[PDB]
């Protein structure tokens, strides 16, 4: 089976470089080198995200897009920077303006087929294609405009292969943005339409999580990056791995989303301890659990603990009993039966994998689809109205082009989507 | 004489390869010796792979190892209908070439695990054409069917009320074996919270050793495969029995292996032991088939079946006077080397048809109305060529298996 | 009722009659019963709806539901409804040749046309026969073919391209470039009709056999202008009248996998949106299909279903699935 990674804007570019910086180890890659893998099952299946040209250079088969040059031209001018083929660079030396607009239907969409040109190059690869991974935040132009393009013109070409998108939905408390709620409004209707399996992460869920459950007390950019690349790693290429019971993308949406809206969950690590001290090992499993199922560390904004769930997917690699695994799932849920839904006799969906992250004796990846999200997507649609009311900052969006029945289309849809989410919560 | 077995879906080809372990290991032939007598099927290569990369590699001719390196997908239609179907033919070509290549078979060893993709789907459309190609033999297919409570997979349900509704019409007899309820034997019955999927596969690779590997062996008793669905289904409904084995006892914690057979059998009726969370609540059972291996006097085990016989608390169906099948054969069993397995030179691998599975399906059916009463995740498959018509009317299906399982019991 | 769900049997035809086939459905009041052909000696399965409708023998028979009758249970009601103001829906139902066209638009000649043609004739009838000179009227016309997840227009032969299905920010979801057009008179609706009836069958529709794989939908804008000579204005009333020519309820072998995938969604889609709005006493943007019709299907609207069902004993497990389906939309 395969993959092809797309690195949709700055943010979910400056995420590639932080994606494919663990992705590599985890498969050892060495910036243009091969497999220098300390074992050899990190081979076998590696191809999921890689080709075959040289004998020592597996090129990592994504997408670079941005309009804004300085960007890719950061992530290519560092470490890792020089393992992608410049053929994948699908730059817009335009002006990257922060505006929605102006990478979806101005700036970006000229750059558009140049990247479909690509994007068709890698999937007609070889093997059997079956999705890709798209990174970027939805709070920006190249971001949430351009990005969202690409997908709608993916989701077009191959109706067939999945879609799993990683949005960085606009933080709660301080927005590094001010349109914020402009660029992410019209970014999450053109998803809840195409891709069909998407992980939210809050930059400062992250913080937290980052600053209480890691001592860290600088965590820079590079780390939430570097703490989401882990989780979206557990995901994909994980399963790509053996298991006494694996699953794979599929599996993980065919059991994962009951309607079709596409549904959005949030993405939790297992073994999240600060390093010397902390390192308690208390990962027998019941510790694994213990984690993943806590509010805090749920890398979305939102606590579950506010909303049933529909589905968890405790995607776990690590040498483990199928028993002490598939039972503790169990009290879990009925512990909690209050929020985990009834209409779904065991929500939960275990997975397990063998091989655990290269240093790490015992970790699982969460993927929980709860009814939560609903208040977030609300938090995104207020901020929209309380400015769209006033028209704020438009003139910046029709004057590129655009319709102010655009704005109300995303809006209600993303809206109504909120509606939704909460017909179950009940 | 002989019975060809097709292991499909990850985990009956993981269950394959401990069962087809288990099997050498009593047989004398290492790793490298002479040719197996089945094949694996998965839309997941890499599971079939550990077959061709892990041990037992050599033993198996690519041929007979089926996959198709497309998706697995945890759901039924897809897996039957539109890809599972891709390799059918592929498949049933080496169960006609394997087929032929033997000399008067009796049928095929089924191994699937009810509620998964590859595993429900595939199988069901498998046994599907072999109840046509071969309506003249015995399909007995050896199922894992869905963890009352401890289940995986979202959808489970889905993908077993329709591998049920489709194979029930085409198998001879369909042996069960819980997953979860076998796990209890390995808490209370082995002492070991550390059950890695590669035991269960162990033990029913034990409690499988007994039903073809030791009695299509010669014996003080035979057992053909036919003689099973005889002394063993009453009606038609490809009819599922449970199966138990004795000697549980842990090859380290305690030891009164030396346990006569008056003991080992006893140890078969207890709930607590049956490989099934089908505990006998209430289900009479109607047909059972106590297959004995090792040494036993016959007048021990007439005897040892006599003194239960008159337990009445152990309750037989009405219409059935006597139901006791004695299968005896000689070679003790054949513990792994190191497992966890006691070793005793005796065992009892009985199995059954008990009016108790009126419950499993009961609870196993209910699940699957509470998801289809919202359509769940419907729109997985009718995406899939199927239709609102195959849900429903495979509810319907079942329906009657509730009131069949009710009607052939609980009434005189 | 907001809601309405008839069934109807035909004749038996070619492929049955070749095939010798069997009648395996017998209907009484408002029950349809369906007979396994396999399995003889059973009672039937037994379905209940607002009508059963048996057409299975002629017109020559006393008891053959005509064109006209259906229409005047169905449609007569519902263009009643349009009148006061709301939109209402009209769907045909079920397998390629069991019956969908026939009871949508039947025959060009006397005695057999459809539920379309019969609306549009009472519609005009009724606004010709209106004596009032505060009221007049306007009646647009729109007629397209819905073809995996694309719109092609039935009154314009070279409908240059594939349009697409857009949502207004403010005012729903439309068919770009689709042509709307004003009809004065019967006659001329009917010339409409006739031309998009036959852009649906001539040749090149062959090719992916669209006229059993796409859904037809025929949309009527009726507009009442109320004058009033006191205080002196006028006050217009939409309705929006939406005729429906499903895509075979079979193809959702030889079917493209996008084309039965999309077909599957759109009606399992639609069972959805009707079970919902028989419900009331909703995910819309899930096909095209029911996105573009969502106005027709809020809980103001009126809708109707009509199950086309084959008699013969060889199409037995897709009847019994549009009978499930019709069960279902309650
Ligand atoms: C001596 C020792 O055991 O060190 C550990 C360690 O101290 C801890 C604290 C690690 C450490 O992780 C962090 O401090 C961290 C920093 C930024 C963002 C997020 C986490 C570690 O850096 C991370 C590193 O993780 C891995 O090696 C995994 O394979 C992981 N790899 C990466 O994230 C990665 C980092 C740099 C370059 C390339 C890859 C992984 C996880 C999931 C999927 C794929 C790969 C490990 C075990 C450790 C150190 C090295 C200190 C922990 O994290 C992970 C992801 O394992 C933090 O809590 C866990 C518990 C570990 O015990
Ligand atoms: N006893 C036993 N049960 C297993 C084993 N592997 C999986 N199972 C059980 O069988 C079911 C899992 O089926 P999956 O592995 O998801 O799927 P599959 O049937 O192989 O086919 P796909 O869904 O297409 O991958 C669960 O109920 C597991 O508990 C095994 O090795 N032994
Ligand atoms: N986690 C994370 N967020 C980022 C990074 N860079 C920008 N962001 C977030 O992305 C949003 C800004 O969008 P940006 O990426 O600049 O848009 P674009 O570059 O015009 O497509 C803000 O909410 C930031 O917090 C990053 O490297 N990691
Ligand atoms: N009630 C009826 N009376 C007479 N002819 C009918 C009737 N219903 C269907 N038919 C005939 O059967 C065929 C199938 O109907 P259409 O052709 O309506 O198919 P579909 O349901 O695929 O749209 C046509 O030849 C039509 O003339
Ligand atoms: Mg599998
Ligand atoms: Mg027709």
């Amino acid at each position: 089976r395969e993959i092809v990674h797309i690195q949709a804007g700055q943010c979910g570019n400056q995420i590639g470089a932080k994606f494919w910086e663990v992705i590599s180890d985890e498969h050892g890659i060495d910036p243009t080198g091969s497999y220098h893998g300390d074992s050899d099952l990190q081979l076998e299946r590696i191809n999921v995200y890689y080709n075959e040209a040289a004998g020592n250079k597996y090129v990592p088969r994504a997408i670079l897009v941005d309009l804004e040059p300085g960007t890719m031209d950061s992530v290519r001018s560092g470490p890792f920077g020089q393992i992608f083929r410049p053929d994948n660079f699908v730059f817009g030396q335009s002006g990257a303006g922060n505006n929605w607009a102006k990478g979806h239907y101005t700036e970006g969409a000229e750059l558009v087929d140049s990247v479909l040109d690509v994007v068709r190059k890698e999937s007609e690869s070889c093997d059997c294609l079956q999705g890709f991974q798209l990174t970027h935040s939805l709070g920006g132009g190249t971001g949430s405009g351009m990005g969202t393009l690409l997908i709608s013109k993916i989701r077009e070409e191959y109706p067939d292969r999945i879609m799993n998108t990683f949005s960085v939905v606009p933080s709660p408390k301080v927005s590094d943005t001010v349109v914020e709620p402009y660029n992410a409004t019209l970014s999450v209707h053109q998803l809840v339409e195409n891709t069909d399996e998407t992980y939210c992460i809050d930059n400062e869920a992250l913080y937290d999580i980052c600053f209480r459950t890691l001592k860290l007390t600088t965590p820079t950019y590079g780390d939430l990056n570097h703490l989401v690349s882990a989780t979206m790693s557990g995901v994909t290429t994980c399963l790509r791995f053996p298991g006494q019971l694996n699953a794979d993308l599929r599996k993980l949406a065919v059991n994962m989303v009951p309607f079709p809206r596409l549904h959005f969950f949030m993405p939790g690590f297992a073994p999240l301890t600060s390093r010397g001290s902390q390192q308690y090992r208390a990962l027998t499993v019941p510790e694994l659990t213990q984690q993943m199922f806590d509010a805090k560390n749920m890398m979305a904004a939102c606590d579950p603990r506010h909303g049933r769930y529909l589905t968890v997917a405790a995607v776990f690699r690590g040498r483990m009993s199928m028993k002490e695994v598939d039972e503790q799932m169990l009290n879990v849920q009925n512990k909690n039966s209050s929020y985990f839904v009834e209409w779904i006799p065991n929500n939960v969906k275990t997975a397990v994998c063998d091989i655990p992250p290269r240093g790490l004796k015992m970790s699982a990846t969460f993927i929980g689809n709860s009814t939560a999200i609903q208040e977030l997507f609300k938090r995104i649609s207020e901020q929209f109205t309380a400015m769209f009311r006033r028209k704020a900052f438009l003139h910046w969006y029709t004057g590129e082009g655009m319709d102010e029945m655009e704005f109300t289309e995303a809006e209600s849809n993303m809206n109504d989507l909120v509606s939704e989410y909460q017909q179950y919560q009940d | 004489r002989e019975c060809i077995s097709i292991h499909v879906g990850q985990a009956g080809v993981q269950i394959g390869n401990a069962c087809w372990e288990l099997y050498c290991l009593e047989h004398g032939i290492q790793p490298d010796g002479h040719v197996p007598r089945a094949v694996f099927v998965d839309l997941e290569p890499t599971v079939i792979d550990e077959v061709r990369t892990g041990t037992y590699r050599q033993l198996f001719h690519p041929e007979q190892l089926i996959t198709g390196k497309e998706d697995a997908a945890n759901n039924y239609a897809r897996g039957h209908y539109t890809i599972g179907k891709e390799i059918i033919d592929l498949v049933l070509d080496r169960i006609r070439k394997l087929a032929d290549q033997c000399t008067g078979l009796q049928g095929f060893s089924v191994f699937h695990s009810f509620g998964g993709g590859t595993g429900s789907g595939f199988t069901s459309l498998l046994m599907e054409r072999l109840s046509v190609d071969y309506g003249k033999k015995s399909k007995l297919e050896f199922s894992i069917y869905p963890a009352p409570q401890v289940s995986t997979a979202v959808v489970e349900p889905y993908n077993s009320i329709l591998t049920t509704h489709t194979t029930l019409e085409h198998s001879d007899c369909a042996f069960m074996v819980d997953n979860e309820a076998i796990y209890d034997i390995c808490r209370r019955n082995l002492d070991i919270e550390r059950p890695t999927y590669t035991n269960l596969n162990r033990l029913i690779g034990q409690i499988v050793s007994s039903i073809t590997a030791s009695l299509r062996f010669d014996g003080a008793l035979n057992v053909d495969l036919t003689e099973f669905q005889t002394n063993l289904v009453p009606y038609p409904r490809a009819h599922f029995p449970l199966a138990t084995y004795a000697p549980v006892i842990s090859a380290e914690k305690a030891y009164h292996e030396q346990l006569s057979v008056a003991e080992i059998t006893n140890a078969c009726f207890e709930p607590a032991n049956q490989m099934v969370k089908c505990d006998p609540r209430h289900g009479k059972y109607m047909a059972c088939c106590l297959l004995y291996r090792g040494d036993v006097v016959p007048k021990d085990v007439n005897a040892a079946i006599a003194t239960i016989k008159t337990k009445r608390t152990i309750q037989f169906v009405d219409w059935c006077p006597t139901g006791f099948k004695v299968g005896i054969n000689y070679e003790p069993p054949t513990v792994v080397p190191g497992g966890d397995l006691a070793k005793v030179q005796r065992a009892v691998c009985m199995l059954s048809n008990t009016t108790a599975i009126a419950e499993a399906w009961a609870r196993l059916d209910h699940k699957f109305d509470l998801m289809y009463a919202k359509r769940a995740f419907v729109h997985w498959y009718v995406g899939e060529g199927m239709e609102e018509g195959e849900f429903s009317e495979a509810r319907e299906d079942m329906a009657a298996l509730e009131k069949d399982y009710e009607e052939v019991g609980v009434d005189s | 009722a907001s809601v309405k769900v008839a069934v109807r049997v035909r004749p038996f035809n070619s492929r049955e009659m070749s095939r010798d086939s069997k009648c395996i459905i017998q209907m009484s009041g408002s029950t349809t019963t369906i007979v396994n052909p396999k399995q003889p000696k059973e009672t039937p399965k037994s379905f209940s709806f607002d009508y059963s409708y048996w057409s299975h023998t002629s017109p020559e028979d006393i008891n053959y539901a005509s064109q006209k009758q259906v229409y005047r249970d169905i449609g007569e009601e519902m263009l009643q409804h349009a009148f006061e103001g709301y939109n209402v829906c009209i769907f045909a139902y079920g397998q390629t040749g069991a019956g969908k066209s026939y009871t949508m638009m039947g025959k060009q000649e006397k005695d057999q046309q459809g539920i379309i043609p019969q609306l549009c004739e009472d519609l005009f009838s009724r606004i010709n026969d209106t004596t009032n000179d505060n009221m007049s009227y306007s009646v647009e016309v729109s007629y397209m073919e819905i073809y995996c997840e694309r719109v092609r227009d039935l009154l314009n032969p070279k409908n240059k391209g594939n349009l697409r299905v857009r949502e207004h920010p403010l005012l729903g979801p439309y068919v770009e470039d689709l042509s709307k057009l004003a009809v004065t008179s019967y006659n001329d609706i009917q010339d409409l009709m006739d031309s998009g009836n036959k852009a649906r069958t001539v040749a090149a529709t062959n090719m992916n056999e669209t006229s059993s794989r796409s859904h037809a939908v025929f949309n009527i804008i009726f507009t009442q202008k109320r004058h009033d000579a006191e205080t002196n204005i006028t006050t217009e009333k939409v309705s929006k009248i939406s005729l429906v020519d499903l895509a075979g309820s079979e193809r959702a072998k030889g079917t493209r996998l996008k084309e039965g995938a999309n077909i599957n969604k759109s009606l399992t889609t639609l069972g959805k949106v009707i079970s919902a709005l028989a419900e009331m006493d909703i995910p819309y943007r899930d096909s095209v299909l029911t996105w573009l019709l969502r106005e027709n299907l809020g809980g103001n609207s009126r809708t109707a279903m009509v199950a086309a069902l084959s008699p013969a004993d060889i199409n037995y497990d897709e009847t019994l699935s549009t009978l499930r389906y019709a069960d279902r939309a309650k």
